[PDB]
């Protein structure tokens, strides 16, 4: 599996 | 919060056009949505007029709301009078907060023909004075207009203590009913030789005797 | 109007006896109608008097009103997934002694259609089962005969004739309410005189606020 | 679910927006009926206008499209209702 | 972003609805201003109300509350504006 | 890493 | 009003010559307010004539209008999120010769906000820099000297003197359209008798539709 | 579609009311709400009346819009009038797909003094008649009223062909400016003694006379 | 790339 | 469990 997330969200998983 | 005045009673005969006034203490009545409801005898109240001229699909033409802020007062019209109209009429409106219905109106068709009362009276049960008590049952049915005047005597002398009497309700026939009761010591009954329910209708009056055993 | 005539249903459950300062919750059941975009009200009808406005909420829950006499006790609520309306009555007292209707709004007081109501009695009382007695037939071709049922609280209770198969005839009179603050009512039946000794006729008492059902032979 | 759209000043018709690529598959838009707003007297008021209320909403994607390993999370707008929007404010 | 808010009929306030264990962290819920609508006259007008719009959305959170590892996609229910609806319609 | 999705995405998956 | 006298800022370019039946693109940059939540329009303006309501288009862009005369040849369009307006003309025509403005609608037709307006120019004609003649002092203790500037195509031109350093006194009079499709003016500067010889006159000649900047020393 | 008609001119003097007439053809005008612009010369239109009757923040009570169905007409009024109200005024409205603009108002503040004309004719440069070229400059000025006639003589006789005249323009002080070009061939302008530019205003003519070297 | 344990919900 | 491999946009 290959998934894309928002920019945004991956600054909140951090 | 305010409140909703319309009057205790409307009476008018089959055909013709009663009126039911409503009218408003605080805010003006024109700001707000006035309905209009009708509450048969132990049923839920019906809608009859919403938003002040509104008529649900099913509610006949005789019916009409309009409003007037000259007096600050709703009315609800029915013309072309029928003896199924005969019911209690409620207002209905709200402000911003408080929803307030008004006291109702009661309404009556005039000139339905008067009924004589049909009395019958029942002594107590045998189950009933082994018990150690003892009940005399007096039913009044298919009298109009339903106002009655019940009174008990023990043999020919007039009795007050230990009489509970129902106030006369609509039947099904939309002629009215009412009920008695006297309740004696096994002893009372026993001693004396009858008892009697007498029951007056538009000035007659009509008796039942029983007598115990 | 979006719904035909019947299609909004309302049925109200919960009602019953509760002592002064108890605790009652009322449910509404609704039907026919998308119900999370309706404001719906609660009214109520003490015995022999008018309707009174008691709680209204908007179709999300998210603003909710009360009556003067009902605020800071009642608490309306909605849950619009189960399309049920509730009324959570804490403190109670006698005063709220009434028929509480359900009802829906086509906005905030303009109400369009209502329930069936149910019935909240506020009191000390006990709940107690009616003493029923056979009122014997006696002295045309036609006899009167009847059930006397004594003693119970509160309202309501129904009465049937042999197990309903007779119901022509039957005259059930509205209870009197004694000083006692118990009811009683009488039930009688008019048959044949013939039919005395071939016929059983049998009163079939339900009195569900004690959960007492009663079946009393009448004997001439 | 919801009649106001029936309902409303600004009344609106729901469409469907059907795409086996994203979940939800099927959404809803919200499609004005009018240019005005339904006035006091069931008439069409051009005094006011029925303007569309968008919503900021995340949607799952096949990316690319009908592709089974991958996927992509991303934020689309969608029309949810109408509201009655007047040229003065009071 | 937009200014509707301001100039509906049913105008809303907007309330920040802040949660730091989900995705959006920040969601502003509309809030109806008046319960009626305002009228042709700039009054407050009873003879109709306002209502929240509100749409299904999904949002991520850190299911359990603070933990890294897990995390769960759910539907919310959100108020995105109001609108203005009629006991009567036409 | 554990995500929990709707049944509704996982019927969507297939 | 929602907004202050001045916030509202709207700048369209775009304009220019463009042959008969050809295309142009018009863009319209807003500033100082939600541009998502507000209709725009399109209006135009012959050289000396009245307003002409061109186009119009939704917050959203769902929504577009035009007028009879220009429907199914230009389209409006927006793109919110980079706050802009445009108006992409095709079939372009001698009739289509305009001013064009960008608006703010508070409502579909309220039109409450106008930009600065940007020059379309229908033509068969080739654009042509002017050629510029020094218009010598000669016969106060004032010395009025100019500048020509002949055969330009299209409008407009703009006159300076000594790069901006003189501004007082200078008369650049409204152009003449010759004949022959061309524009000709004149600009003239009243000066000191006494700062002939002393100071030197250079009129700046800036025409921006054929990229010519023109610097004539203006001798006695 | 539809038209909206107004008058093409309005005149009155300062403090005195003006009222500019806005007509509808196709619909009813109480239906869409009315917006009044001024137009100053060379400027992007200004909004003096939006939705019938609404003043921007910035303009004066002086200015107010009203509408009248019994005639489908909406006005704009001016009262206690200035010389700065001097402009061009339109109406707009609409109906549900269009966008309809009046033809304009042109407004006129009558009381403003007469100003003679200042003329200044350049004869051809040296650079134009090398290029084979030759053009006569007459530039008018700082006239009041707008009105003025343009007419070149060759010596002492008369001449059309060759004359390029501007319509008068308004400048920065309120008064008026024109120009009149003689485009020549160096040989008739090297033929001729002298030439002049007459310019007539209000009945007064002041010429200006050029001779070749 | 990381382990993703994914499960339903109901 | 699976294998997820997931990166950014913009």
């Amino acid at each position: 599996i290959h998934v894309t997330i928002p920019a945004d969200l991956w600054d909140w998983i951090n | 919060n305010f409140m909703l005045t319309q009057p205790h009673s409307v009476s008018e005969s089959p055909g013709k056009t009663v009126t039911i006034s409503c009218t408003r203490s605080s805010g003006s009545l024109a700001n707000y949505y006035v309905q209009w409801y009708q509450q048969r005898p132990g049923s839920s109240p019906t809608i009859v007029i919403f938003a002040n001229n509104q008529r649900p699909s099913g509610v006949p033409d005789r019916f009409s709301g309009s409003i007037d802020s000259s007096s600050n007062s709703a009315s609800l019209t029915i013309s072309g009078l029928k003896t199924e109209d005969e019911a209690d009429y409620y207002c209905q409106t709200y402000d911003p907060y408080s929803v307030v219905f008004g006291g109702g109106t009661k309404l009556t068709v005039l000139g339905q023909p008067k009924a004589a009362p049909s009395v019958t009276l029942f002594p107590p049960s045998s189950e009933e004075l082994q018990a150690n008590k003892a009940t005399l049952v007096c039913l009044i049915s298919d009298f109009y207009p339903g106002a009655v005047t019940v009174a008990w005597k023990a043999d020919s002398s007039p009795v007050k203590a230990g009489v509970e009497t129902t106030t006369p309700s609509k039947q099904s026939n939309n002629k009215y009913a009412a009920s008695s009761y006297l309740s004696l010591t096994p002893e009372q009954w026993k001693s004396h030789r009858s008892y009697s329910c007498q029951v007056t209708h538009e000035g007659s009056t009509v008796e039942k005797t029983v007598a115990p055993t | 109007n979006l719904y035909f005539q019947g299609e909004v249903q309302l049925l109200e459950s919960g009602g019953g006896l509760v002592q002064p300062g108890g605790s009652l919750r009322l449910s509404c059941a609704a039907s026919g109608f998308t119900f999370s975009s309706y404001a719906m009200s609660w009214v109520r009808q003490a015995p022999g008097k008018g309707l009174e406005w008691v709680s209204a909420i908007s179709g999300s829950g998210g603003s909710t009103y009360y009556a003067d006499s009902v605020k800071g006790r009642f608490t309306i609520s909605r849950d619009n997934s189960k399309n049920t309306l509730y009324l959570q009555m804490n403190s109670l007292r006698a005063e709220d002694t009434a028929v509480y209707y359900c009802a829906r709004d086509l906005i905030h007081g303009v109400t369009r259609n209502w329930g069936q109501g149910t019935l909240v009695t506020v009191s000390s009382a006990s709940t107690k089962g009616p003493s029923v007695f056979p009122l014997a037939p006696s002295s045309g071709g036609t006899a009167a005969l009847g059930c006397l049922v004594k003693d119970y609280f509160p309202q309501p209770v129904t009465v049937s004739w042999n197990s309903g198969a007779l119901t022509s005839g039957v005259h059930t009179f509205p209870a009197v309410l004694q000083s006692s603050g118990l009811y009683s009512l009488s039930s009688v039946v008019t048959v044949p005189s013939s039919s005395l000794g071939t016929q059983t006729y049998i009163c079939n008492v339900n009195h569900k606020p004690s959960n007492t059902k009663v079946d009393k032979k009448v004997e001439p | 679910s919801s009649d106001y759209y029936d309902r409303s000043t600004s009344p609106w018709n729901l469409h469907r927006n059907e795409d086996p690529e994203r979940y939800p598959s099927v959404i809803w838009e919200a499609k004005c009926r009018h240019l005005g707003c339904i006035n006091a007297d069931g008439n069409v008021d051009y005094h006011m206008n029925s303007v569309p209320i968008q919503q900021e909403i995340l949607v799952l994607r096949r990316e690319p499209p009908h592709s089974p390993n991958s996927f992509r999370l991303e934020k689309i707008l969608v029309s949810v209702g109408c509201t009655c929007v007047t040229p003065i404010v009071h």
